RNA sequence: AGCAUCUAAGCGGGAAGCCCUCCCCGAGACGAGGCGGCCGUUGCCCUGGGGGCAACCCCGGGGCACGAGGGCUCCCGUAGAA
RNA sequence: ACGUCGUCUCUUCCCAUCCUGGCGGUGCAGCAGCCGCCAAGGGUGGGGCUGCCCGCCCAUUAAAGGGGAACGUGAGAUGGGU
RNA sequence: GCGGGGGCGGUGGGGUAAGCCUCCGCUCCGAGACGGGAACAACCGAGACCGGGGUUAAGGCCCCCAAGUGCGGGCUUAGUGUCAAUCUAAAAGGGCGUCCCCCGCCCAAGACAGCCGAGGCGGGGGGCCCCGAAGAUGUACAGGGACUAAGCCCGCCGCCGAGACCCCGGCCCGCGGGCCGUUGGCCCGCGUGGGGUAGGGGGGCGCGGCCGUGGGGCAGAAGCCGGGCCGUGAGGUCCGGUGGACCCGCGGCCGACGAAGAUCCCGGCGG
RNA sequence: AGGAUGCCCCCUCCCGAAGGAAACCCCGGUGACGGGGGAGUACGAGGGAGGGGGUCCAGGGUCUGCCCUUACGUCUAGAAA
């Protein structure tokens, strides 16, 4: 079953996984207790699912804009694979992405953290199989919802940009449904 | 910027222009059509030659309606496709992502298969069908693997193609899983997937022409009033501003031809059986003969005079649909 | 959200009287309200204190603005909370 | 703001522009992917060292066999500067 | 010791938009015209004259916009002027 | 040495202005290490003999990045903005957009708006934000991630953080005193003593020879390759290998006396 | 040719500069936190003494991780240019 718990900040273990529980998490608030996570304890590995929850907070047209534009108009005239950027779009991506620009840069220990990340959109099946799954969640991160506050969902940034590829996996969810809830 | 305004010399859009990965054409898109049945979407067939044929034209509100008019044509030599085995694709829920779930292969597979592929001595056919109906209720896709039966064309070689074309034509998933394992082991006619007057796409690697240089590879200009340039003149003056450096879309030379293009909306004329009919007594030239079934497309088709071309149902195919009636051939050029 | 009431038992979270049980017994404004332990039963003195700094608990006992500590501690009894307010938590 | 107001909440419409559809490259995509199948998952010989010596066992180096698959050599061209 | 004008060739970027897309005003009847806003995806050409650049002109045209890139580009050319 | 330069101040004086010209003054760079400022001679902090411990300065404390997802109040909806200057910005003007302050008048419930019943109309100002606001290789640039606070305003609490300041050990120096037959050596005391280009002053190392003195060498000199030890250092010394006949310590004296560089010279030899 | 009377670990003991906590009790503050006691304590550069265990230590070649770091010579106000 799983069992949902408040992750403390000064009990990280030093050894094995913790799985963190993105639902109704900032972005930017939850990537930079993760970054941190990983630095301190190198031999931890974190996985983090149900990333297609995560917030932006903002007007829903401001954010999908900055996405837009990073996506469109950030470029290379050098060989395009082998000088250029490239973007992500799906939210695991992003998230992953977000993580890596708050970590050492170009260095071992950098690189070294950012292989013990694993994101997931959703929850994956062999997660769920399990006898006893901890979620936990971080609330200093968590989104403080109040009336008239705008913000977004990663999912919702993906549909606006990719949207044939958001419907495949929309698609997917339903057809493993079934599945999924029994499990 | 320019001196004076002109569009760019070539297409930036099949950058880079490297030789295909693979002889054989990969369709990326494959439609989904509503025919009522379940079929194949698609064909494969060996590009013969090209000739020219007298069609009545059928567009009643073409000016040249009801003429005849002369249209050059290309011959596929098409052999029967042999349905070697049977896959499913269901979407894996982490991303998306089409994934196969598993296939049935036919017990015995022809000698000619073991010349490409590492099988067994006997498939157990129906433990693979069994194993395969469990993922039926996640099945989004079925497809079917082909293997060409060269020996049967003109080319006489040994050695097939395999390929996997999908089965479509109704929306009902079970119904295409039920025809795809009815095609175990038989052959598919090109008849059996298309009909005489329609329109389809075709997929292939186009003719090599090695090394070129950018005056043929692009179409830039040679330096016009030729001799006066020292170092020649089939080439560009410069190669770049200053900054940014050189450019990926700058012209330069390289490999030209062997790419794989696909082109829209090429008329089905005529699908015979007897290739015998439209063969010229001298032969296709640096192919051969046509003995059995063979599609005659209006217009032409990518690749060299031996090549396999994949046949597809139209991905984009134009508002006004082409007559019911198959089209009145009255003359080949290859004939008397 | 976040509701504190006249009567609401609450636990402070900040501060030396952190994890100590306290009575709300008025409102100064939407920021601000004043608890009483009461001190002689929890150790809580009777201060003004500020919203974010209490959380509600499940209890709430029956008093009137301003309530004077026997009165609450009066109140405290008939609804048998005295050893409720003793407990620190955490 | 008793009315009125396209706006403050909400909603409808709205561009050759942006995204997707379409075409090309594409798993060195290091999270290096999915599926089916084939194979290996073994032995022998020569030599050096160690343990207890009674076989023996462990380690170093080399050689041979088994073995799916792959290449050169050969005749070529749907290909091609090498 | 950073090759000094222009042109040729070739690529890209800007928008303060000439045409093409959207919208509004008009002293907008129609046909035309004028003015403003969004918008840089595509187009913006052929000749006469002059070393030119610029400009004037001819016949077309949807229109025949303007700028930046070491006054982009002479280890690419040309070499008419200076 | 008689080329100065940066910051700030004299509306210095000139000039449309200038990383502009020309004066005056303090300080800093030149000739000054180090912390902060994203980088950065002269902006802020601060002056460094060597090693170690501690505490602070400027500045910072969500991650990158040591230390706060610190505390109270208020404002902004524009990703505006994101803690001085170099450094990447903005004006006249328009906006009750929104928060707020003041004044004048009407309403004594017969005001404003089209009988109803409670507040209403106008003016002046302040805060933040919006429009005004347009560029050339590559994303809301001004460090990046990103943030609705991790923004801005009024205040507050703790912490981190230099070579600075404190402490311990070692070293050196200037000055003074003392001892020793001394072209010199050694000991003690004191110093809000310890950065340094040009330049001046004081001491030492090495190379070739000479005058003396004492030695080594075929049981292996010089040279050469590698290595240990001593000295802050120039350098000294020893070991193993190679080599095959000369060489060294100490005192004094003298020079054809020390190389990384001169489009250096000659030779050899590379990519 | 250096140390091996070494080096390293553990434990125990002594002294200790500048500096220096915490749990907990009490007083204040909305609060971050301040103050009295605990306590100039535990500790603290380093300096001394002993015991048990191990085997080389120093030095060198090369590679990795973390931190720091803008070729040299030169004219110049200003050199990685
Ligand atoms: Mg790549
Ligand atoms: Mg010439
Ligand atoms: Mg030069
Ligand atoms: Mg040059
Ligand atoms: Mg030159
Ligand atoms: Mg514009
Ligand atoms: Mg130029
Ligand atoms: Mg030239
Ligand atoms: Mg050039
Ligand atoms: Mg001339
Ligand atoms: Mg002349
Ligand atoms: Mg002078
Ligand atoms: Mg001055
Ligand atoms: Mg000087
Ligand atoms: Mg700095
Ligand atoms: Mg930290
Ligand atoms: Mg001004
Ligand atoms: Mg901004
Ligand atoms: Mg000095
Ligand atoms: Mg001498
Ligand atoms: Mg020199
Ligand atoms: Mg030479
Ligand atoms: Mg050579
Ligand atoms: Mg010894
Ligand atoms: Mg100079
Ligand atoms: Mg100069
Ligand atoms: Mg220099």
């Amino acid at each position: 079953m799983i069992v949902k718990k408040v992750l403390d900040l000064s009990q990280i273990p030093e050894k094995g996984e913790i799985v963190i529980d993105a639902e109704g998490h900032i972005m930017g608030r939850l990537a930079s207790y993760v970054a941190k996570i990983l630095l301190s304890k190198p031999e931890l590995r974190v996985v983090v699912v149900n990333a297609e929850k995560l917030v932006v907070t903002g007007d829903r047209k401001m954010v999908v804009e900055w996405f837009m534009r990073k996506i469109s108009e950030w470029r290379t005239h050098y060989n395009p694979e082998k000088a250029g950027p490239k973007i992500p779009r799906r939210p695991d991506r992003v998230f992953k992405r977000v993580v890596r620009g708050m970590l050492p840069k170009k260095v071992e220990s950098g690189r070294d953290a950012l292989k013990r990340l694993r994101v997931y959109m959703s929850i994956p099946l062999d997660f769920i199989q399990r006898r006893r799954l901890v979620l936990y969640e971080v609330p200093a991160a968590k989104l403080r919802v109040r009336p008239l506050m705008q913000f977004v969902t990663l999912e919702e940034v993906w549909r606006s940009i990719d949207p044939a590829a958001w419907e495949k996996w929309n698609k997917a969810k339903e057809v493993w449904a079934k599945k999924i809830k029994q499990a | 910027g320019l001196k004076i305004n002109r569009p760019r010399r070539g297409s930036m859009g099949v950058y880079p222009r490297k030789r295909a990965a693979d002889i054989v054409p990969r369709v990326r898109t494959w439609p989904e059509v509503n025919l009522g049945k379940p079929t194949l979407l698609g064909f494969a067939a060996y590009k013969a030659g090209m000739l020219h044929a007298v069609v009545v034209d059928d567009r009643p509100t073409s000016p040249l309606y009801g003429k005849e008019v002369v249209k050059a044509v290309t011959v596929l030599d098409a052999p029967p496709l042999y349905v070697a085995a049977v896959r499913l694709y269901t979407l894996d829920p982490t991303n998306g992502y089409k994934v196969a779930v598993g296939e049935a292969w036919v017990s015995e597979p022809p000698a000619d298969l073991r010349r490409v592929l590492t099988l067994p001595e006997k498939f157990d056919t129906e433990k693979q069908l069994k194993a395969l109906e469990e993922y039926r209720d996640v099945a989004v896709d079925v497809r079917v693997l082909v293997a060409t039966q060269p020996r049967l064309s003109g080319i006489g070689k040994k050695t097939p193609e395999v390929l996997e074309i999908p089965v479509g034509g109704v929306p009902s998933i079970d119904e295409r899983i039920n025809f795809a394992i009815s095609l175990l082991g038989k052959t598919v006619s090109p008849k059996d997937v298309f009909t005489p007057g329609q329109l389809v796409d075709v997929i292939a690697v186009t003719k090599g022409k090695g090394y070129q240089g950018v005056v043929k590879r692009f179409g830039v200009t040679i330096l016009p009033r030729w001799h006066k340039h020292r170092k020649g003149h089939r080439r560009t003056g410069t190669i770049g501003p200053q900054a940014p450096a050189l450019m990926f879309t700058q012209p330069r030379p390289g490999q030209m031809g062997f790419h794989q293009r696909t082109e829209y909306n090429k008329r089905i004329l005529k699908i015979g059986d007897n290739g015998a009919e439209i063969t010229p007594k001298s032969g296709f030239p640096h192919y051969g003969v046509i003995k059995g079934p063979y599609i005659l497309l209006q217009g032409s088709v990518p690749g060299a005079r031996k090549r396999l071309v994949v046949l597809r149902y139209p991905v984009r195919p134009p508002k006004k649909a082409p007559p019911a009636a198959e089209p009145q051939v009255v003359w080949v050029s290859s004939q008397s | 959200v976040k509701v504190i009431d006249v009567g609401r038992v609450v636990v402070k979270v900040l501060g030396r009287e952190a994890g100590r049980k306290a009575v709300v017994v008025d409102i100064v404004d939407e920021n601000y309200v004043v608890i009483t332990g009461p001190k002689s039963l929890s150790g809580v003195r009777r201060r003004r204190v500020n919203i974010n700094h209490i959380e509600p608990t499940d209890k709430k006992i029956e008093i009137k603005k301003g309530a004077s500590d026997e009165e609450v501690l009066k109140a405290l009894e008939a609804a048998g909370l005295v050893e409720y307010m003793k407990e620190r938590v955490k």
